[PDB]
C-alpha cells in the first residue's frame, strides 16, 4: 500500500513545508 | 491476410512473407477441416477409426511380408508410406493413447529395417524422436549408441551408452558398446 | 543559548585547521605505510591486433592541498594578535549575519529538496532494474520468455543463440541506432572473423558484454531444467570466446596461426589435439602449413598449454558420516588431474592413495570448501580476438539420468592450479613412448592433483536404492577436452 | 481481533541485497536525524536523563523520539511474558492483528502523550496555533514510527530503536570530543572539544611545554585522557566480544549437517545494564522526590540525604557511581560495597533474564529436541546436564564483567557512559555478525 | 571464591579472537561507528546557524 | 504469438465472404487446444519460475506478469468454452475432450514433422559427406 520512496518523499515534504513555514513567518515580520 | 477457397474449403495465406507460428496453424485447421469434412456425425466421439486401422494394418502386413521375402528394400517403402498414411489420414481427434502406441509399434519395425539396410542418418534422428516422445528403453539405447559410432560421433556415443548403464546395467551388450566407444575415443584423442 | 559568532576572524581558523588535520593525517599515515603461473599474459599482446589494441585502450593531491592549506591558516593565526560564563560559537560571524544571510538557508534547502530525493530516486530505479546476476531485467524477461515457447522440436546450435542474444536490452542502450539484426551480422562478424569496417568499436563492446549475458541466460536455461539449452550455451561462450567457428574439428581450429583452406583440404582424421601432438614436431608444421620455426614455437608453446581434465575419483560425500544415508544432504568430490595435450596416461594405480582420501577433522568436515579455497587462480586465457582479458573459468553443472533434466544451478569453479603445465616437466611426452613413469625425473608425488566439489542443493530420496547422476564439467575459454560421466548415491541406510 | 483498514509498508518478497540495504539503513538515519534539529513553529520539566537515552530533544519536532514506539513495544512484551495474551504460534492470523493492534495502541499512546505534554509543558495555555503544533508533531510521530517500521521490514540492517539510540550515543561522543562551542570565562575563549581545544592551545599559547599539560589535564572540560581512555576501552570490548564457547554439534534426523553453536561470552549484553540504570533511575528519583517533600524524618534521613548536588550520608549515597579516583581513595567501603553491589545486580539479572526470556538450557535443550541435533561426542539425555554446566556459568560471567567494564568506564572519566558505549558497541556488532553470516561487502 | 575458578575455566575453554580476524572486526565496527558519528556532528552542527537564521 | 486473433478473422471473414461452418468449428477446436497447450504449459512452469523469482535472477515486475497470464488464460478458455456452447448447442462436455485430445495428437504431429529439417542441422553441424540413399562416403 506504501512504498519507501512514498515515504521519503512524505518526510522531506513534512520538513519542507515546515521550513517554508518558518521562513514565511520570519519574512512577514521583515516585510510588513 | 488470407484467402479462403471455395471448393476445396483449405484456408491459405494471400501474404507472401508469413510468420512461421501462422503457417503451423495454418496448415493444422487445413487438417481439422479436411477431417471435419470426413467425419459426418457432428457429435464425434474420441474412438478411433476402424477402417483407417485396417488399411494401416494392411500396409504393415504388407511392408513386413517383405523380410520373408528377404526382400530389404522394398519393406522399407511400404513402411514409410504406412507411416505417412497413419500421420496424414488420421483425425486428430483419435484418442491419443490409442495412437501412440501404433506410431511407436511402427516406428520400432522402421529403425530395426533402416539399420538393416545401411542407412544411419535417418535411423538416428528416429531414435532420436522416439527418445524425446516417451519411450525411454534399453532396447534404443543399443541402436542409438550404435548409429552414433557408425557416423563417427563418439562423445555422444559415450554419453548415450552411460545413459543406458544408468538405467540396466545388468545389460551384456551396453557394457560392450561403452568399451568399443571408449577404444574409439582413445584412438580418436590418443 | 544565545551563542556568540567569531567576529574577530580569531577562532574558526582553529576550528577549520582541527577539521582539516583530522582528516589529512590518516590519509598520510596510511600513504606512508603503504601463485599459478600465466605463460599466457606475455604471448596474448604478441598475437592480438592493433586494432584490438587500441579498444582495450581507449575503452593523491588532497594530501598537499590540505598540507598547504594547514600551512596558510597557521602562518595566519600566527600573525594574530591573540564573573560570568559568556557561551559563543566558532564560526565567524558574516556566516550567518552578513549579506549572504538567506544563500546559506537557500543552497541547505535545495540540497535537501533536489540533490537527494532526486539522486536517491535515480539510484533505485537503476538499482532495481537490475538482477542479482548483473544483467537488466528487460534482458532476463526476454531470455524467458524465449525459453517458455520455445519448441522441443528445434535443435539447439551456436546461431539460435546468438539470435537470442541480438535481443539483449543492454545493448540497445549502448548504441540506440543499431537494430538487434545489426547485432547478430556483427556477432557473425566477430566468430566467422570477418571485418565489420566502421562498427568495429560496437562489435568490441557487443563481445566484451556478451560475457555477462551469456551467464545469465545459462543461469535461466539451468533454471527450466533444460540441458540442451546449458550445452548450446557454454558451446556458445566457446565460440565467442575464441573467435572461431563451431565445427567437429575446431579445438585446432582454436589455434594461433592455421590456415583453414590448406589444413581442411590438406588433412580429414586429425580433429583433437592429440592426434595432433602424435606427429613429429616438424610434420606438424608441415600439416599446419605454416612452416615459419620462429612462428612454430608459438602455436607449439599454445597448443601445449591449454588444459585438458581426467577424473581420479568420482563418488558421492556426506560430511561427518561414512555412507549415504536417506534424506541426507551430500555432496559431490571430484579428483581431476589437469594435464595437457601432450603427457602420456598415468595409471590411477601410481597415485599415492593419500591425495584421494579426505582429512577426517572437525575443522574439516564442518565445510568441506574451505579446503578447495586454497587453491590458486586459473591463468589468464589465450583469446587473442576477444577485446579484454578474461581469466579461464570452468561451469559444472549437473543433471540427473532417469529423464535428463538439470536439477540445480550451474556452479562456476575458478580456483585450479596448472602446475602439471609448467615447461620444467616436459620430459613427459607421448612420442617418446618408452615408460616414461619409470624415468630418473619422474616422482609421482610432483604432479598436482586438483580438487573440485560441487555442493548438491538437494537431499537424498527417502527410498532405498541406486540414483544415477550425471556430471559435466565443460571449459568456457578453450576448447579443451572436458567431462562427461555419470555416478549413482548408493542409498543403503 | 476487529477490523482495521490502515496504511503501512509492504515488505518485499524476495531478498533485499547488502549495498541496497545499506543505502536505506544510512538515508533512514539521516532523515531521523534531520528530524532532531528543526524546532516546532507555534512555540514561544528539564529531564535530560530520559532525553539522552529514549533518543529525544526538546523544542524540536522529534520531541516524543522513539520513547512511544518503546513504551508499546514493552507493555506487549510483560503482557507476553505474563502469558495472559495466549499467543499461539500455530496461527498468523493472531500475529498480523498483534502487530496492528500494537501501531493502533502506539498511535493513541501518542495522542495521549502529546496532549498532556501540552496541556502541562511550559509552552503556555492560550486555538488554531494549538491545533498546528499538535498536527506538526502528530504527523512527525507518524514518520518515526513509519520509519521505524520500514527499517524492520528487511529494508535495513535490523531494528529502528536501537539504532537510532547507537547513533544518538554516538554522537554524544563526538560533540564530547570535537565541539566547536567556547566558553570565556576571565581567562579567554576555550572550545569545548577536547581534539579542537588541544589543537588551539598547542598553535596560540606559543609555549608547549605547558600548554601540552595544560591541555591534558583541563579539569573542568574534556581533555585528550578521557579521549584515549575511551578509545582504549571501546577497542578493549570489541576484543571481549569475539569470546565464545564453540560445541561441536550434528543432526540425527537428517544426517550429514556439521555446524557449531555459538555461545558468546556476553550471553544477554544489552538487558542486565539497562535493568540495572532504570532501577537506580527509579531509586534516586524517588530519593530525591521524598526528600524534597519531606524535610526529615527517620527513615527518610536512612535511605538518604542530598547535599553539596549529590546524596550523601544515606543508603542511596552507597548506590551512587564513583567520580574518579580521588573518591575511591576517599572511602574505600563505599568502593567495595558499591563495586559488589553492581556486579551481584549485573549477575542476578543476567541469571533472572537467561531464565525468563525463553533461553535457560532446559529450553535449549528442548529446542535441540525438536530439531534433533545432539552433541559430538555425548549422548542423547546428557544434552540438557552439559547445557547446565555452560549456560548458567557464562551468563553469571558475562554480566560481571559487562558490570567491571562499565564502572570502569566510570572511574576512569571516558568521554560517555559505560552503559551507552557498551550498548552502541553490542548494537553494531549485531549488525556486522549479521551481515558476515549472510554474506555482503 | 569459586565463581572465579569457574569463570576462568570457562575463559580458558572459549575461543579467542586471533589477530587476523580482530582485524577485520575492528576495521568493519570502527567504519560503522565512524560513519555514523560523523553523519550526527554533521547534522548536529550544520543545523545550529540554519536554527539562528530562520528561527 | 497464438492462434487467437486467427480465429477471429475467420470468424470476420465468415460474415462477409459466406465462409463454410465447419472451418469455424475447426479454428474453434484450434484455438481451443492452444489454450489447453498454453494451460498446461503454466501449471507445470510455475513452480520453477516461482523458484527462479525467489531466488531473485528474473525481476520483480516479470512475476506479476506471469500471475496475471495464468488467470488470463483461463478467462480465454472459458470464453473460449462459451463460444463452442454458443455455435452448438450442448457441445460442452465433448468440446474438453476433443480438444484435450488434439492438443497433444498436433504437438505429436509438430514434433514428428520438425525431424525434416533436423537431418540437415546435423549434416551442417558434423560435415557430413552423404550421398543418395543415405550412405556415408567418408
Amino acid at each position: 500500500r506504501v512504498d519507501p520512496l512514498v515515504v521519503l518523499f512524505l518526510a522531506v515534504g513534512f520538513i519542507f513545508s515546515v521550513v517554508a513555514l518558518h521562513v514565511i513567518s520570519k519574512v512577514a515580520g521583515k516585510l510588513f | 491476410t488470407l484467402e479462403y477457397n471455395a471448393n476445396s474449403k483449405l484456408i491459405t495465406a494471400s501474404d507472401a512473407v508469413v510468420a512461421l507460428s501462422t503457417e503451423t496453424n495454418i496448415d493444422q485447421i487445413n487438417v481439422l477441416t479436411t477431417s471435419l469434412i470426413g467425419e459426418t456425425n457432428p457429435n464425434f466421439t474420441p474412438q478411433p477409426n476402424e477402417a483407417l486401422s485396417k488399411m494401416i494394418k494392411g500396409l504393415f502386413e504388407s511392408g513386413m511380408k517383405n523380410l520373408q521375402q528377404k526382400k530389404l528394400n522394398e519393406a522399407l517403402k511400404n513402411v514409410s508410406l504406412a507411416i505417412e498414411m497413419a500421420q496424414r489420414k488420421r483425425a486428430p481427434w483419435e484418442a491419443f493413447a490409442i495412437q501412440l502406441p501404433e506410431l511407436h509399434f511402427m516406428l520400432r519395425s522402421k529403425i530395426d529395417l533402416c539399420l538393416i539396410l545401411g542407412k544411419h542418418l535417418e535411423a538416428l534422428q528416429d531414435l532420436d524422436f522416439l527418445l524425446g516422445t516417451g519411450l525411454i528403453q534399453p532396447d534404443v539405447f543399443v541402436r542409438k549408441a550404435d548409429c552414433l559410432l557408425k557416423l563417427r560421433q563418439w562423445e555422444e556415443a559415450r554419453a548415450t551408452c552411460e545413459r543406458g548403464l544408468a538405467l540396466a546395467p545388468e545389460d551384456m551388450k551396453l557394457r560392450a558398446l561403452l568399451i568399443e566407444t571408449a577404444r574409439n575415443l582413445a584412438e580418436y584423442n590418443g | 543559548t544565545n551563542y556568540e559568532y567569531d567576529e574577530a576572524s580569531e577562532t574558526w581558523p582553529s576550528f577549520i585547521l582541527t577539521g582539516l588535520l583530522m582528516v589529512v593525517g590518516p590519509m598520510t599515515l596510511l600513504q606512508i605505510y603503504q601463485f599459478n603461473e600465466e605463460v599466457f599474459k606475455n604471448l596474448n599482446e604478441e598475437y592480438t591486433s592493433d586494432e584490438i589494441k587500441q579498444f582495450r585502450r581507449k575503452f593523491n593531491i588532497i594530501i598537499i592541498v590540505g598540507w598547504i592549506l594547514v600551512a596558510i591558516l597557521l602562518q595566519r593565526i600566527n600573525s594574530n594578535d591573540a564573573q560570568s560564563t559568556s557561551h559563543g560559537i566558532a564560526l565567524p560571524r558574516f556566516l550567518v549575519d552578513g549579506s549572504a544571510s538567506p544563500l546559506l538557508v537557500v543552497c541547505y534547502v535545495a540540497l535537501l529538496g533536489l540533490i537527494l530525493p532526486y539522486f536517491v530516486s535515480r539510484w533505485w530505479a537503476r538499482t532495481q532494474s537490475y538482477t542479482k546476476k548483473g544483467i537488466h531485467n528487460v534482458t532476463a524477461s526476454n531470455f524467458v520468455s524465449n525459453l517458455v515457447n520455445y519448441k522441443p522440436s528445434e535443435i539447439v546450435t551456436t546461431d539460435l543463440i546468438l539470435h537470442w542474444l541480438s535481443f539483449a536490452h543492454e545493448f540497445k542502450q549502448f548504441f540506440p541506432d543499431l537494430q538487434p539484426t545489426d547485432f547478430e551480422k556483427l556477432l557473425q562478424d566477430h566468430i566467422n572473423r570477418r571485418d565489420s569496417g566502421k562498427l568495429n568499436n560496437a562489435k568490441f563492446r557487443i563481445v566484451a558484454k556478451c560475457h555477462s549475458l551469456l551467464h545469465g541466460l545459462l543461469d535461466i536455461a539451468c533454471g527450466f531444467r533444460n540441458l540442451d539449452i546449458a550445452l548450446g550455451a557454454i558451446n556458445t561462450f566457446k565460440c565467442i570466446v575464441q573467435a572461431v567457428p563451431l565445427t567437429p574439428n575446431c579445438q585446432i581450429l582454436q589455434l594461433p596461426n592455421v590456415d583453414k583452406e590448406h589444413f581442411i583440404t590438406k588433412t580429414g582424421d586429425i580433429h583433437t589435439l592429440g592426434k595432433l601432438f602424435t606427429l613429429e614436431d616438424a610434420k606438424i608444421g608441415e600439416v599446419l602449413g605454416i612452416k615459419d620455426q620462429a612462428k612454430l614455437n608459438e602455436t607449439l608453446r599454445v597448443a601445449s598449454h591449454i588444459p585438458n581434465l581426467k577424473i581420479i575419483k568420482a563418488d558421492f560425500l556426506v560430511p561427518g558420516e561414512n555412507q549415504v544415508t536417506p534424506s541426507s544432504t551430500p555432496y559431490i568430490s571430484l579428483k581431476v588431474l589437469v594435464r595437457s595435450a601432450k603427457q602420456p596416461l598415468i595409471p590411477t594405480s601410481l597415485i599415492p592413495e593419500e591425495n584421494l582420501t579426505e582429512p577426517q577433522d572437525f575443522e574439516s568436515q564442518r565445510d568441506p570448501f574451505a579446503m578447495m579455497s586454497k587453491q590458486p587462480l586459473v591463468p589468464y586465457s589465450f583469446a587473442p580476438f576477444f577485446p579484454t582479458k578474461r581469466r579461464g573459468s570452468w561451469c559444472c553443472l549437473v543433471s540427473s539420468q532417469k529423464d535428463g533434466k538439470i536439477l540445480q544451478t550451474p556452479i562456476i569453479i575458478e580456483k585450479l592450479s596448472y602446475k602439471n603445465l609448467n615447461d620444467d616437466k616436459d620430459f613427459f611426452d607421448k612420442r617418446i613412448k618408452m615408460d616414461l613413469t619409470k624415468h630418473e625425473k619422474f616422482d609421482i608425488n610432483d604432479w598436482e592433483i586438483g580438487t573440485i566439489k560441487i555442493p548438491l542443493g538437494q537431499p537424498a530420496p527417502e527410498t532405498v536404492g541406486d540414483f544415477f547422476f550425471r556430471v559435466i564439467v565443460k571449459s568456457t575459454d578453450y576448447f579443451t577436452t572436458d567431462l562427461d560421466i555419470t555416478m549413482n548415491m548408493k542409498v543403503r541406510d | 481481533p476487529f477490523e482495521s483498514f490502515l496504511p503501512e509498508v509492504i515488505a518485499p518478497e524476495r531478498k533485499v541485497p547488502y549495498n541496497q540495504k545499506l543505502i536505506w539503513t544510512g538515508v533512514s538515519l539521516l532523515i531521523f536525524l534531520i528530524l532532531g534539529q528543526i524546532p516546532l513553529y507555534g512555540i514561544v520539566d528539564p529531564l535530560y536523563w530520559l532525553r539522552a537515552m529514549l533518543a529525544s530533544n526538546r523544542g524540536t519536532l522529534l520531541e516524543l523520539g522513539v520513547s512511544p514506539i518503546i513504551t508499546s513495544s514493552l507493555i506487549f512484551q510483560f503482557l507476553q511474558g505474563t502469558q495472559l495474551l495466549q499467543i499461539r504460534p500455530e496461527s498468523k492470523q493472531d500475529r498480523e492483528l498483534f502487530q496492528i493492534a500494537q501501531k493502533v495502541c502506539a498511535i493513541i499512546l501518542i495522542l495521549g502523550q502529546a496532549l498532556v505534554v501540552v496541556m502541562t509543558g511550559n509552552y503556555g495555555a492560550p486555538l488554531p496555533i494549538c491545533l498546528l503544533l499538535i498536527f506538526q508533531l502528530m504527523f512527525a510521530s507518524l514518520i518515526v514510527m513509519l520509519l521505524d517500521e520500514l527499517l524492520s521490514k528487511g529494508y535495513g540492517l535490523g531494528s529502528g530503536i536501537s539504532l537510532f539510540i547507537a547513533t544518538n550515543i554516538a554522537e554524544q561522543i563526538f560533540w564530547r570530543a570535537f565541539a566547536p562551542t567556547t566558553v570565556n570565562s576571565g581567562r579567554g575563549k576555550e572550545f569545548e572539544g577536547a581534539v579542537i581545544a588541544f589543537f588551539h592551545l598547542l598553535a596560540v599559547r606559543k609555549d608547549k611545554k605547558r600548554a601540552l599539560v595544560e591541555a591534558f589535564y583541563r579539569t573542568n572540560l574534556p581533555n585528550m585522557f578521557q579521549v584515549l581512555m575511551t578509545v582504549a576501552i571501546f577497542l578493549f570490548v570489541l576484543y571481549l566480544q569475539g569470546f565464545r564457547y564453540e560445541l561441536p554439534i550434528r543432526s540425527t534426523k537428517v544426517r550429514g549437517q556439521i555446524g557449531i553453536y555459538p555461545i558468546k561470552l556476553f550471553y544477554t549484553s544489552n538487558t542486565p545494564i539497562i535493568l540495572q540504570s532504570a532501577l537506580t533511575s527509579n531509586i534516586f528519583l524517588i530519593s530525591q522526590i521524598l526528600f524534597q517533600k519531606y524535610p526529615t524524618n527517620p527513615l527518610i534521613r536512612l535511605i538518604g540525604v542530598w547535599g553539596i548536588q549529590m546524596a550523601l550520608s544515606g543508603l542511596a549515597y552507597y548506590i551512587q557511581p564513583l567520580m574518579s579516583l580521588s573518591e575511591a581513595l576517599l572511602d574505600p567501603i563505599k568502593t567495595i560495597v558499591y563495586i559488589t553491589f553492581v556486579l551481584g545486580s549485573c549477575a542476578v539479572f543476567s541469571k533472572t533474564w537467561i531464565e525468563i526470556s525463553g533461553t535457560s538450557p532446559r529450553d535449549i535443550a528442548k529446542q535441540f529436541k525438536d530439531q534433533g541435533m545432539v552433541i559430538n561426542g555425548k549422548r542423547e539425555t546428557s544434552i540438557y546436564r552439559e547445557l547446565k554446566k555452560i549456560i548458567p556459568t557464562a551468563a553469571a560471567f558475562g554480566g560481571a564483567t559487562i558490570g567491571a567494564l562499565s564502572v570502569g568506564s566510570d572511574l576512569l572519566g571516558t568521554l560517555g557512559s559505560g552503559a551507552s558505549i557498551l550498548l552502541a558497541t553490542t548494537t553494531i556488532y549485531g549488525y556486522y555478525e549479521a551481515a558476515a553470516k549472510e554474506g555482503g561487502f | 571464591v569459586e565463581f572465579v575458578r569457574e569463570g576462568t575455566q570457562f575463559l580458558a575453554k572459549c575461543k579467542k579472537p586471533d589477530l587476523k580476524e580482530y582485524t577485520k572486526i575492528v576495521k568493519a565496527v570502527g567504519i560503522g561507528f565512524i560513519a555514523v558519528g560523523i553523519i550526527g556532528y554533521a547534522i548536529k552542527l550544520i543545523h545550529i546557524p540554519i536554527r539562528y537564521v530562520i528561527v | 504469438n497464438d492462434a487467437h486473433d486467427l480465429y477471429f478473422q475467420i470468424k470476420e471473414m465468415s460474415e462477409n465472404e459466406k465462409i463454410h461452418e465447419k472451418v469455424l468449428k475447426a479454428a474453434l477446436l484450434n484455438r481451443g487446444a492452444e489454450s489447453v497447450r498454453r494451460s498446461l504449459k503454466l501449471k507445470e512452469l510455475a513452480p520453477q519460475i516461482n523458484l527462479l523469482y525467489k531466488n531473485g535472477s528474473i525481476g520483480e515486475d516479470y512475476w506479476k506478469r506471469f500471475e496475471t497470464e495464468v488467470k488470463l488464460i483461463e478467462l480465454e478458455f472459458k470464453d473460449t468454452l462459451q463460444e463452442a456452447e454458443r455455435l452448438q448447442p450442448g457441445w460442452v462436455q465433448l468440446f474438453v475432450m476433443v480438444c484435450k485430445e488434439i492438443c497433444f495428437n498436433q504437438a505429436l504431429s509438430r514434433r514428428y514433422q520438425s525431424i525434416l529439417k533436423r537431418k540437415e542441422v546435423c549434416i551442417k553441424e558434423w560435415e557430413l559427406k552423404i550421398n543418395n540413399d543415405g550412405r556415408l562416403v567418408n
